[PDB]
């Protein structure tokens, strides 16, 4: 019993933290480097 | 056949044994499982547990968040498209 | 040829000579360390060590061959050393 | 989809520049500019329309040239009064408005440092539409090498540059071939800009920037026949948007003499009439006239639609055939060579 | 007697009241100031006027925070699923409710600003508009209310 | 492009997800589980309710939130060059509030049929408390939706109104046309949400 | 002299003097970290070459541990 | 009996008979009718000609309002489950067949008054091209109005 | 014998036969009837030949029509699964089928007709490849007609 | 004995031949017939030859008819589920390796068909192109018939 | 008896206050240094008024600090759903508040600090819109002190 | 004795080894066909000898047709879940190590070509190029063909 | 007594606190580290002012690790579900704190750093506006020694 | 004692440590190289200064090797699945930790190459921001040896 509760839990605790993870890993990845004196060189 | 950790009328193990008036007695099936139709010799069949992914509490739950996570996700989609001017007038 | 692949040839030279023969030793005092790299078989448990042996003599004999070919890849990068 | 977001940015603006659309010359006011006898008339009913007081405070001894500047000084403020107010989307799409006008001052100030001409003497003849935001170019001016590296790190241009020029072709290049290759350029990558801004910005905008390729293609070969420009010069200078790109493009380039330019324009049923609507003869409407009439007809036609950027690209291509007219207008008045009059372009 | 679980309905209420509201009040106060300083530059007289798409938004805030209020005062560990789930409708009520009465403040602010800068005649018809879109706010409060009392 | 491919990821995956279950419960005869009859049972009749009644008030608040500033938006620009437009232009905000209003009547009327009755047990329940449940859902859900459309579409055709009558004064008159056929989906939606509720009681 | 300066300066240093080194004891298991890649780098390459050019005939096992090993000593080297 | 649950499908029938129609209906509604006011400016004439895209987009919310009446009026909580399930069905059925010919209505309609501003002759090609959008809300009421009574 | 909820495959059969062609009758009429609007300035005779793209995006929803009504006469309440699932693919079947028709009507009945009137003799070849394109709906049909009469 | 799902995956067998099928000869129907209205205004004497791109994706349509026929002529309700997996494996096969070609032909139609304008002795190239594609919707048959018939 | 699991949501509580406090705090204090950092190039003397914007960001992180330090000075092992769940409102209350405070004072302190070096007398308007982005915070502070106490 | 889904799993492994294949052949196809066309107004000659792309496309498609008529005659009814393991293996092996090296093949195709035209000599480098990527096809096939023999 | 799974959050909490810490670190060295690249070619001088961004972004992997392992030193197979909610709630309220912090000191690393390039005064500015940055991890840090103890 | 379905989240660990490493050391080489190469046109010379980041990428691979082959050895058949979680966490806290280096590194690899080209002076600044770029690597070891040892 409370299998669905811990299942519910796991699930989106690790849903969770694979998204703010992903979404973070996305925004750092993707982001403008912004060497703007340099970048046309 | 149905399985469950606990058939129990304690608060702790589920409480599946309800009682509608106050009673002398108690009881506790740990692991319970039975069958009591279409059984084939000595074995159980496959058993059909308790313990299902989805609780009602949880149902409530997620359709109370994952409702209203469709309006924060639209909070914050109006949020993040806020934009400041890059210029200004004379 | 060129210069480059007959230096190349000296030194592939003078590193499988000495490493050949290094284990061309362990190989002839049957060496524990060398246990994996004997092909062995299923077989080779049969009455004692001696077949075991059998093998570790023939992997013995195949790095000491191996060497003499380094010896030959010696022999002609040092003239395409100075042909070059 | 895009009616729905782009009130939340853009709907202001989109307000103001169709209230400035209101702010144009009728075929009626055009009507009534042409009857009247001098500029002091001008002035009079200039002063009646949206363009009243703007020449107020000025000299007695008005001329066309100060009604030239007057009138660019107008719609350089009404620009600014916009892109001051326009968010990242439109912030971008307006500054491609203003890089056609900055590629027509980049090439007069290479052209000043290859005849050694400081850029101080540019400053005021550049176009205020194409004006820089950072001076260390303009400050430092010392060599067209200097100039070109300064161009890279100053000017939104320095793409275009990257794409198709180093310093040494500007050496060695005709001006007119400089400029022709960064239009190129411009238009390809603005065309793509708007079909990124996909649906209703392309679905208006698209049908102007093809034109705009398409006129190049067919007004570039009519004149490079009297050229040394080479079949492959006319290829390299096209602009690869418009309906042409397939085979239209490549015929011109095979072209020679304006019979086979029209043999081109005979298979689109716009082009086929422009050839059609324009002899050249003494008196006539030129080809390149039936040209800036399509050019207005579909920037007018692009107003009609509400949710869309091609609103700022027509109206400041309207004004500016607005400018063309008040002064083709006011030279007819002042010069008295009142026979040609009637060949302001109307606009709506 | 009641599901364990019951409280739960009634506090995500109480949370989006505030959370939503804030969210509708924030994106109003940051348009509407966007709005106002860049509209200073050119007409720095016209800010005391212009402030009112801001407080505007401001009170979107406030709606939040009275139904929020309402709710935390009105949880108790005894609550049936019944007014759990009417806190919570009063919750989302007001919550979405000042999330777009926020939007439209914001928006029109922006524009209303930039408006009456360069056309003063323009004040009082934004008034008017922000007054239409800031009582969007007061239904999603009135019935909010409601829900609470039921 | 950003949040849209989170919404696209987010989306796929849920649905790749519920091939993937659908599959599975079916191929390994596990189909008496997945049992929407315990979905629809143990999920109880006030949460389907209130989301009903909060969703009737809240969507069709943003529908006339996005009207007003869809609207709102253009009538303030175009009023920069003609400053009338304020008057005759302010009638597409009093049908935008008018869908906020089909909102809050709504989102009341379904409120004051709602009551606690006392039970947990789906037979003691019974199909009627459910009934109103649900259809106090469905209600909810039509009279929200249908607002959210049609605020949003009086939105656009005010918007429409608003930057033809900067340029020409005859038209606002003659466009208001568009803004009743606007305005009948809000009413056609407060129509339906009236006739679901109708036969509903609790207790 | 500056006391305001001085104390910045001086903290900042005594931050690395003191933390820094409880995280600089930790910086020198890149020790460790490079050994272990350079043994197995070096183990797999032994494992999936060196190893296939033993075999139970003198001529086919000769030639190939001439050409194993030299194929070994160019991804050794590299 | 019929099971406690039967009456939701059916209810999400009407709730979609009305809402995707009102979808379809709106977005017809909302494009015809940002074509018919910047057309006007240029055409004030072609209002009253111009009308009929958006008449045709509210005849789809009409068929939304029809099957969901209908749906509306036949739900008891004493559903049996085959009817509730052909009440979806209905109520689907319409519903985005409605909002299939409001996108059609809405691109046609917007389109048609475009070049019509430009082309008069185009007014008799406009209503043809409409008929064959708006008659895809008509096949979806027929099989709806098929389900819903079967 | 059979399950109560086992109309409702049958019931999604007979709404996808028609939600997915009226998608596809619908798209295929927006595209073709925006090139209709478009072509129809520079070429307004034109309008009565080109008609014919937008004709065939009408069939689409007549394949899926076909098939709705087939199905929805063919439900009954206690219907036995494997029907009910033939009702089901038989729909999709179709329902997609005529979604991808109208896919190719809509791409090439917009093309085709912005082709035309630079070229009319395009005409011809643009019917046979309209009809490689229709003749998707119909392929539908025939293996819906199979499912749902097997 | 066999189960009651049973035949539920071999029609979604037939249905996903025939739909994605039609999926793939609709987008190759799309893209062809775009590069032939394209290249008719310059040289109208190449569409009746320019049409093979656009046969080739109505062949694909074909495959999955005659998979989805062959399907839908094989099954009963009393299926012994291991012939309704290989009936959607059969469907499956058959169906995205039609998508597949279909995107093929498309691609190579919409470019063929433009390079063929510009160079006429690419017109043998692209049939040799284009029966590598062809042959896509063939190898998802022959799998699709395998396994439909093992 | 409480149930197991319990203290989760209380816990929940006390980060979610903590962590959008925090994010808040961080695009406020963002975005207002940008502003700050691209307005003092022209303007420096401006940098000791303009920091303020920053301040009040930080003031959000406090807000979250108070909170998520008075929820878990009440957790306990064994804590009972009711003051878990008013834990877990009374951290997103706050936190998600703060967050959208976080956003306003962010956009507000960007386009007001730049505005105010073109126009010193925008600086006495910014902060008042600035106060009015923050009370944000103070009213989430307001529920979450409630909600936590309860 | 084995499942009665045993089979399932099995027949995706032939359906994979199909479909993936036939969408790396057909990206590939579509890629290579592209190039050919766009160089062919420029060098005419050469394209019968830049077909090969296409030929090597067609090869990672014949992968696909081996290992999924490989696994469709290894099927049975009694095939024990084990076995059907080893062919989904096999399937997305070879299947997703087609599409792989049906990218691959796809992208040096369509550079290759466009760089052949301007530089013979490139031909005898891509075609290497291209071995380098119809290899990944092969490694596919001997997983795959490893997997369904074991 | 205590469950098997119990420790899963605690290990979450310990991860938590360096994985989100290290982004929020990267970021701030990221951002603020290109910032310093580009500014260093027209101020050489700057350079090793100019670290203190990236010193400031070190600092937040540092509250990370201080919490990450205080949560990690303990763990244990028996513990009680509360101290491994308050070790999930300790490492989330750091990590993502420190993040948010992270997310800050980057944005306002870089735009003071290319501020204090045209203009030296701005650095005491930008240290002043990096304090209120990196005291968020300060913040998360206090609340997850907090929670941790609990 | 122990259950099976429990080495599997040690294993998760071993695999994470060398997967989300990779990726690491991969976004940290592939930038790096990308600016060495672009920057080596203009400063031929400088190359063997400027391999710096791709080294300190390889550095990221190799602190996921230490874990993971920490982690492989560690594995047995029936692991108590508390170590399991361990091993885990451990494996996430280098892996995803050296991720966040990973871009650290490439980030500032490319941008500070780029820069030290156009000014030697910044060669010491790279350097020295690559020092706390890599030791977020660092950071997720020293926690993953913690827990893989704990």
């Amino acid at each position: 019993l409370e299998y669905s509760v811990v299942f519910n839990l796991v699930l989106w605790i690790m849903t969770g933290l694979a998204l703010a993870v992903i979404i973070t890993s996305y925004n750092i990845w993707n982001m403008d480097p912004g060497y703007d004196s340099i970048i046309y060189r | 056949s149905f399985h469950c950790e606990y058939v129990s009328s304690l608060s702790k193990k589920g409480s599946l044994l309800v009682t509608n008036v106050p009673s002398l007695w108690q009881m506790t099936l740990h692991n319970f499982q039975i069958q009591a139709f279409n059984v084939t010799g000595e074995q159980f069949s496959y058993a059909s547990d308790c313990a299902g992914f989805f609780s009602p509490g949880i149902w409530m739950g997620l359709l109370t968040t994952l409702f209203m996570l469709f309006i924060f996700t639209y909070g914050l989609h109006m949020i993040l498209s806020l934009k400041t001017m890059d210029r200004f007038d004379d | 040829c060129g210069p480059k692949l007959a230096a190349c040839g000296i030194v592939l030279s003078a590193w499988g000579v000495i490493m050949l023969i290094m284990l061309g030793i362990f190989f002839n005092v049957h060496s524990a360390v060398l246990i994996e790299d004997v092909p062995f078989t299923e077989k080779d448990f049969e009455n004692g060590p001696q077949n075991i042996y059998n093998l570790y003599e023939q992997v013995s004999y195949n790095c000491f061959i191996a060497a003499g070919l380094y010896l030959l890849l010696g022999g002609f990068s040092f003239c395409q050393v100075r042909l070059n | 989809f895009p009616e729905l977001y782009f009130n939340v940015d853009n709907g202001y603006l989109e307000g103001l520049v169709r209230g400035l659309k209101a702010g144009v010359l009728s075929q009626a006011d055009y009507l009534n500019l042409v009857q009247c006898e001098t500029l002091e008339d001008l002035k009079l009913h200039l002063q009646s329309t949206d363009y009243g007081n703007f020449l107020a405070n000025e000299a007695s001894p008005l001329t066309v040239s100060v009604i030239d500047d007057k009138l660019k000084e107008k719609m350089v403020v009404e620009f600014r009064h916009m892109r001051n107010h326009a968010y990242e989307p439109l912030a971008s799409f307006l500054d491609f408005i203003t890089y056609s006008y900055m590629i027509d001052n980049v090439i007069l100030l290479i052209t000043g440092t290859l005849h050694q001409r400081s850029i101080a003497e540019l400053v005021p003849k550049c176009h205020p539409l194409g004006s820089f935001e950072q001076m260390e170019a303009v400050n430092i001016a010392q060599t067209p090498a200097e100039l070109y590296n300064a161009i890279l790190v100053d000017t939104p241009l320095a793409a275009f540059f990257q794409d198709c020029i180093s310093e040494q072709d500007l050496d060695e290049m005709n001006i007119e071939i400089i400029r022709n290759t960064l239009y190129k350029a411009y238009l390809e990558s603005f065309y793509k800009f708007c079909t990124l801004l996909g649906g209703t910005t392309a679905d208006a905008m698209c049908p102007i920037l093809e034109f705009e390729a398409d006129r190049r293609a067919f007004i570039i070969t009519i004149n490079s026949f009297g050229t040394e420009l080479s079949k492959e010069d006319r290829a390299k200078l096209f602009p690869h948007c418009g309906r042409l790109y397939p085979e239209g493009l490549a015929q011109l380039a095979r072209a020679d003499d304006y019979e086979q330019v029209k043999n081109v324009a005979d298979y689109y049923p716009e082009y086929k009439l422009l050839f059609e609507g324009a002899g050249s003869n003494p008196g006539d409407k030129t080809l390149e006239d039936r040209f800036f009439e399509h050019e207005v007809k579909l920037n007018k036609l692009a107003f009609l639609n509400q949710f869309h950027f091609g609103v700022f690209y027509a109206f400041v291509k309207l004004k500016e055939q607005e400018c063309r007219n008040i002064v083709w207008i006011a030279e007819c008045i002042a010069q008295r060579h009142r026979a040609k009059i009637d060949n302001y372009i109307p606009i709506f | 007697n009641n599901p364990e679980y019951s409280s739960f309905f009634g506090v995500m209420g109480a949370s989006s009241a505030m959370v939503f509201s804030a969210m509708g009040a924030a994106y109003g106060t940051a348009k509407s100031g966007t709005g106002i300083a860049a509209m200073s530059v050119m007409r720095p007289e016209l800010i005391m006027k212009s402030i009112i798409p801001v407080v505007m938004a401001g009170i979107i805030a406030i709606y939040g925070l009275v139904v929020a209020v309402l709710i935390a005062n009105s949880l108790t560990d005894g609550i049936t699923l019944y007014r759990s789930f009417l806190q919570l409708g009063a919750g989302l009520s007001v919550g979405l409710s000042g999330l777009a009465a926020g939007f439209a403040i914001g928006i029109v602010g922006d524009a209303g600003v930039r408006g009456t800068a360069q056309q003063p005649r323009l004040f009082v018809g934004m008034i008017l508009i922000l007054i239409f879109a800031e009582v969007l706010g007061l239904y999603g409060l009135i019935v909010a209310l409601i829900l609470s009392t039921k | 492009t950003g949040l849209e491919l989170l919404y696209l990821g987010i989306f796929v995956a849920f649905w790749a997800c519920m091939i993937v279950v659908g599959i599975c419960y079916t191929i390994f005869d596990l189909g008496f589980r997945f049992d929407v009859a315990w979905f629809l049972t143990e999920t109880s009749p006030f949460m389907w309710s209130n989301l009903g009644i909060g969703l009737a008030i809240s969507l069709s608040v943003v529908g006339a939130a996005w009207g007003i500033y869809i609207t709102g938006s253009s009538i303030i620009g175009g009023g920069v060059k003609a400053p009338r437009i304020k008057t005759k232009n302010l009638v597409s905000i009093i049908f935008c509030e008018a869908v906020a209003i089909y909102g809050i009547i709504m989102a009341i009327v379904i409120s004051n049929m709602a009551e606690p009755f006392s039970a947990t047990d789906p037979k003691a329940i019974g199909h009627r408390n459910y009934h109103a449940g649900y259809s106090m859902f469905g209600a909810g859900l039509t009279v929200g939706l249908s607002n959210l459309f049609c605020g949003v579409c009086v939105g656009i055709v005010g918007s429409g109104a608003a930057l033809a009558d900067a340029q020409n004064p005859s038209l606002f008159v003659k466009i208001l046309i568009v803004e009743i056929f606007g305005s009948a989906i809000g009413l056609f939606g407060v129509i339906v949400a009236i006739l679901q509720t109708s036969r509903v009681k609790m207790g | 002299f500056d006391f305001g300066d001085t104390m910045v300066h001086q903290a900042i240093h005594t931050i690395e003097y003191c933390l820094g080194c409880i995280s600089n004891t930790a910086s020198y298991l890149r020790l460790w970290a490079l050994s272990l890649a350079h043994a197995q780098l070096s183990e797999v390459l032994w494992t999936m070459v060196i190893h296939i050019g033993l075999h139970v005939r003198s001529l086919a096992g000769g030639l190939g541990l001439f050409f194993i090993f030299a194929a070994f000593a160019t991804l050794t080297v590299a």
